[PDB]
């Protein structure tokens, strides 16, 4: 996010980081409940990898976050690579997550939800701050 | 779902 | 990258008014948005873009792609979630 | 590959294809021996995802091709997404390839090797021939 | 993209010449290649760069990425298999 | 490893 400002400490609380075995954040997925995540097909998330939940400072070694393990990736069959088009895979979690203060759900829309132009919406993460 | 716990800030 | 994490608020376009940046790249399974200073970048894919509806926050698409130099003018390119909904509601029963 | 020609039937032994339950080919990959692949990381590969071998027109019904499955993905670790640095994932398949007359290994290098600038190589595959 | 398989020979360059055009981009375990009137594109990737040493063709590079519009004036960008062979050498003793 | 039953044409 180029140009954003810090969130308050648990204020997104469905936002997880997707690391490698090396700890590396890399993507960001979302909790659509606590056995599942939601994030890019084309992040390439194997089951190597590890969703992090509960953090916000990913520096910090006194926070209370939750290192859940990957069952199975489900990638939308309609993915194209060569596009990027329908880019969504699935996060099945081997263990669940424990929802919390700073551990949440998000909401899905009907695929009849309607989000028309210039409506404010908002997007987090950890994403480079500067190019 | 999507109503948190901690109030976000904007 | 940074330790801690960012929002940025930034507005929905139009399929069209997109069409107009990124040509026919943007397909109908993705939203545009951004293009008013912020913008989502590396690090940021898979990530939420929500909107409140009706007091909840819903995952309104998913940071995907857009500028390579992640311009502020640019607008980013969003999962579309409202035309995959319908697999997600689908791979949870099934599973 | 734009501005390439069609290569010779089975004269690139090593080269397998990624390709989706969907049948979608997305990717290519590299024969290192019968029971690896070595293609990119950024690939995404799942073990949904099914290896194809001894294929040349992807488009015809009477070619003895070999469809293999996916064991288990191997990220490189060192592999950064925000760069595209160390882009190598392994392949373990399920279900050993059965080298042929079109089904064969590639010879890696040592670390030690040496490829020189203006020196010809040459790159195969299936992507886009126009953009 | 095409049924059948292609092939393009295309010259290795140096990194630096390279830098010359990704600039910073290019890594030390990235290697560049073409910009000679082919391109490596959409659909290549993961696959196989070979080159002939000693009666054999050897894994010299894995398509990687590059230009967005496949241009046959930028070099594309692959895997450099030297810095990686020690990890793959690896992989499959473990396994 | 890496000499082909058919020679690639080039």
């Amino acid at each position: 996010i180029v140009n954003g400002e810090e969130a308050v400490p648990g204020s997104w609380p469905w936002q997880v980081s997707l690391q490698d075995k090396t700890g590396f954040h890399f993507c960001g997925g979302s909790l659509i409940n606590e056995n599942w995540v939601v994030t890019a097909a084309h992040c390439g998330v194997t089951t190597s990898d590890v969703v992090v939940a509960g953090e916000f400072d990913q520096g910090s070694s006194s926070e209370k976050i939750q290192k859940l393990k990957i069952a199975k990736v489900f990638k939308n069959s309609k993915y194209n690579s060569l596009t990027i088009n329908n880019d969504i895979t699935l996060l099945k979690l081997s263990t669940a997550a424990s929802f919390s203060q700073t551990v949440s759900a998000v909401c899905l829309p009907s695929a009849s939800d309607d989000f028309a132009a210039g409506t404010t919406c908002v997007t987090t993460g950890w994403g480079l701050t500067r190019y | 779902c999507g109503v948190p716990a901690i109030q976000p800030v904007l | 990258t940074p330790d801690r994490l960012q929002q940025a608020s930034l507005p929905l376009l139009s399929n069209t008014n997109c069409k107009k940046y990124w040509g026919t790249k943007i397909k109908d399974a993705m939203i545009c948005a951004g293009a008013s200073g912020v913008s989502s970048c590396m690090g940021d894919s898979g990530g939420p873009l929500v909107c409140k509806k009706n007091g909840a926050w819903t995952l309104v698409g998913i940071v995907s792609w857009g500028s390579s130099t992640c311009s502020t003018s640019t607008p980013g390119v969003y999962a579309r979630v409202t035309a995959l909904v319908n697999w997600v509601q689908q791979t949870l029963a099934a599973n």
